[PDB]
């Protein structure tokens, strides 16, 4: 869903003194602790997501603040005054209280109208409405940047349709959107397809076994229509028909799905029939060179009455010549004919999909790809085999070949439709990558012959087609989840791990870091979906172990990873966290000086003994201020002499908080500046009590000079802003037009039903 | 009467979205070019979240 | 300081076995016929356990 944000997070407060002389505008983005000695960017990323949660920009959103306005009672006003942001009424009261202190006249009517009309809502040429309000600089910058990143994925409905036109099949009824949705319809789609190869290439065996099993659990459910000769009639069987049917579809659905047959030790006329059927009615791509030899050897052993010993060293050409001379013409494997898909395959933009036509039948000719099939059958009928005068072997083999040829020529279209439908389920990369690494789908010689001899018509009823439509949605969901999981895992590897050397220290470091990542990833809600866990646990290893080995492989990858909008939003916030530290409550250096030393400090806010400076002094009394790193300062045993002159502590991250008090008093720290122990020195937590200043209070002046002996100075936070500069807080937010309808289901076709 | 059931009550709508939702609710009363059924999707991507 | 052989003949730089043709060898065994010219299932059983 696409959420809608009603109000703008200005994140502003107004602090004014009791007498009204001094006021300031402060932007409160919170306090974030920073730990020293470790990388700051890694901590910034964690705080970036929490900051985005606070501002409500983590999830895709569209701002609607157009209706947050009111109209004045004047006749000639006709202007829309924005409600969002810091109200100009508060600024008016603060400015009026300031004027009361100085005995100046109150704001006149003309200036009151100008101040109260600063926040407005006005439309632009494109139809959007622009809100000008008072808000913080960082709140404005972060909010507007996240708006730009999410807007890249919001596209018109007609543009989305144009991108998915090529993938729409012909069987489905077109969907009629309303006329409003065509003119003012917008959708939120990512429109980027991540590659599935990193999972498939790393684990070819596990991935292939998972998809082959899933496809075969559905193809096996297809509705179907219901002496040597005595030997082959006895071996006839049907109990394994569903399995062989699905193997037939898989061979024609994938580019290279190789199957094997294990003949008996003593070849029978069963074995020659199975060898002939596979070499004739199976794709040459699914037949390996080794299986080509083994099938050829079985033919020679039975027909030539020779044992396996002599033919074990024969090459392919020698076996073909020996078989041909005896009278056997079926010695070649035949390439299938590729049929192009009507529509572009899923997750294959601008690509053409193809599948092999079953049973080696040419679509243009509608008969077997071998044009000498009838002539070849005649030779087998009249040939003499097994070195015998009788022709029982020759005639019975021709009878079965004719039956197999007739069966295939009549049932080929039904299997072609089944292959076409199941080919549309898999993308192009899976079509070219999946291999039968483990021979878990071998076919028995009796099963191969009985399958082709007793071929049955495939019945494609409404229930089967309806079942596949459900599977198509499930397959599409699974691919999307895996692509997201692959993208997440590829980003984790680059940020976390590095190269490995041949040193025991590197191996120990890699092992410990890897276990920490796995434990954190699988804690609470796991980072990886259950679909990827099923793939990685096919072998038998647990989910934690399967993910662990995959992460090790991905180290050092060159896979390109697309930069999603939420990557940029977090990156933008992380950069601002490091660059503008004072906004978030931490600084990189502090100064400790004695009271009697006069340092130049910020005097815009009217603070009594202000602890803020525009920049930490480069020189004091004509000499550069000493700078000491925190680690050196911690080990110092002559600290009492050093603090007499004053220094700047750096090379550390200092967390500080301040409470601005409206009344007048001594500006002091909550605790002592430093703590001195035997095992090093340290700086106690910094908390400021800042008070506004009355210059003529002799009591508070003497206390500042005498009671406090040392003072701590930090760079002035940039969140603070004097009231006189309230026009620097004016910022522009743009909300899209109210005449936009957002479509949750952008599908363009209906099920046939 | 121009309609057996009105496509929508104009006094109830407040924006363009309300008209679309009302039109979908009353579409059963009108003669439809295509009677709606379960939608079929050929394109789906999941983006990374926060 | 000292040196010790990495267990199981795995090169940490490549994170794989020292023989780069290992996967090809396992596939060759699976399709191979052994102990007999006709298959005895030796290749399938050995390749499964070697993997």
């Amino acid at each position: 869903e696409l959420i809608k944000v009603p109000t703008i997070p200005h994140n502003l407060v107004l602090i004014q003194s009791d007498n009204g002389k001094h006021a300031l505008i402060k932007e409160d983005l919170g306090q974030w602790p920073v730990e020293t000695g470790i990388s700051l960017v890694n901590q910034a990323g964690v705080f970036a997501v929490q900051l985005a949660n606070k501002l409500g920009i983590d999830k895709p959103f569209v701002l609607d603040a157009g209706s947050n306005y009111f109209t004045d009672t004047s006749f000639i006003d006709t202007r829309k005054y924005c409600t969002d942001g810091l109200s100009p009424r508060e600024i008016q009261k603060a400015l009026n209280r300031q004027r009361a202190y100085y005995d100046r006249p109150e704001l006149t009517i003309s200036e009151n109208k100008t101040l109260l009309s600063q926040s407005i809502i006005y439309p632009d040429a494109d139809g959007n409405d622009v809100s000008i309000i008072f808000s913080g600089a960082m709140s404005h910058a972060i909010f507007t940047y996240a708006q730009s990143q999410w807007n890249k994925n919001i596209i018109k409905l007609d543009d989305y349709i144009r991108e998915i036109t090529l993938t729409v099949p012909k069987q489905y009824r077109p969907r009629r959107f309303k006329e409003i949705e065509h003119t003012h319809g917008y959708v939120y789609r990512e429109l980027n397809q991540g590659s599935l190869l990193p999972l498939v290439d790393a684990n070819l065996k596990e991935s292939s076994s998972y998809y082959f099993k899933k496809l075969m659990s559905s193809i096996s459910n297809v509705p179907v229509d219901a002496q040597h000769v005595s030997m082959l009639t006895n071996r006839l069987t049907t109990a394994n028909a569903p399995t062989v049917r699905a193997i037939t579809v898989l061979t024609c659905m994938f580019k290279q799905f190789r199957i094997g047959m294990t003949y008996a030790l003593d070849p029978n006329i069963m074995d020659v029939a199975a060898a002939t059927c596979m070499l004739l009615f199976r794709p040459a791509q699914s037949i390996s060179d080794e299986q080509y030899r083994y099938c050829l050897q079985t033919m020679a052993v039975f027909l030539t009455n020779t044992t396996y010993d002599i033919v074990n060293n024969d090459t392919i050409d020698v076996l073909k010549m020996k078989l041909r001379n005896q009278g056997w013409p079926f010695v070649e494997r035949y390439n299938a004919v590729e049929i192009d898909m009507s529509v572009e395959p899923l997750r294959s933009p601008g690509q053409v999909g193809r599948y092999y036509n079953p049973f080696n039948i040419d679509p243009l000719t509608k008969k077997h790809v071998e044009d000498r099939l009838e002539e070849f059958i005649n030779q087998v009928q009249v040939g003499r085999f097994r070195n015998a005068s009788g022709n029982a072997v020759g005639t019975t083999l021709a009878a079965f070949l004719r039956a197999c040829r007739d069966k295939t020529s009549a049932n080929w279209r039904g299997y072609s439709v089944l292959v076409s439908r199941y080919r549309s389920l898999i993308p192009n990369e899976l079509f070219e990558s999946l291999r039968n690494i483990s021979g878990e789908y071998n076919i028995n010689p009796q099963d191969e012959h009985s399958f082709f001899f007793a071929l049955a018509q495939i019945n494609a009823d409404d229930e089967f087609i309806g079942a596949i439509d459900k599977e198509s949605a499930e397959y599409l969901d699974e691919y999307a989840t895996l692509a997201r999981d692959i993208s997440n895992s590829l980003t984790l590897v680059k940020a976390a791990f590095g190269p490995l050397e041949r040193t025991s220290g590197s191996i120990i470091n890699h092992a410990n870091n890897l276990n920490k990542v796995i434990n954190h990833v699988f804690a609470d809600k796991p980072l990886i979906s259950e679909t990827m866990l099923k793939i990685l646990t096919i072998d038998g290893t647990t989910g934690k172990d399967g993910y662990r080995n995959w992460l090790d492989k991905l180290v050092g990858h060159n896979y390109p990873v697309y930069v999603e909008p939420v990557v940029n939003i977090m990156n933008f916030i992380s950069a601002r966290f490091v660059a503008d530290s004072s906004y978030f409550g931490y600084t990189n250096e502090i100064m400790i000086m004695p009271n009697h030393i006069n340092v130049p400090v910020d005097d815009r806010f009217g603070f009594r003994d202000s602890p803020f400076c525009t920049s930490l002094p480069r020189t004091i009394m004509g000499n550069d201020v000493r700078r000491i790193s925190y680690n050196v300062f911690s080990m110092m045993e002559d600290i009492d002499d050093v603090i007499s002159e004053g220094f700047i502590l750096y090379d550390a991250y200092f967390n500080f908080s301040y409470d601005i008090m409206t009344t007048d008093g001594v500006t002091r720290l909550k605790e002592d500046i430093l703590i001195v122990t035997d095992t090093g020195n340290d700086i106690k937590p910094i908390h400021f009590y800042i008070y506004f200043e009355n210059r003529n209070d002799k009591k508070l002046r003497y206390e500042s000079k005498m009671n406090v002996s040392y003072r701590l100075y930090i760079k002035t936070p940039a969140c603070l802003l004097p009231l006189s500069d309230y026009m620097r807080a004016q910022h522009d937010y743009v909300s899209p037009s109210s005449s936009r309808v957002y479509i949750k289901d952008p599908a363009v076709v209906y099920t046939r039903s | 009467k121009l309609f057996e059931t009105s496509p929508f009550d104009p006094l109830t709508i407040k924006n363009n979205q309300d008209v679309v939702d009302k039109l979908y609710a009353t579409q059963s009363s009108s003669i439809q070019e295509v009677v709606p059924t379960k939608t079929f999707a050929t394109e789906l991507q999941f983006g990374v979240t926060s």
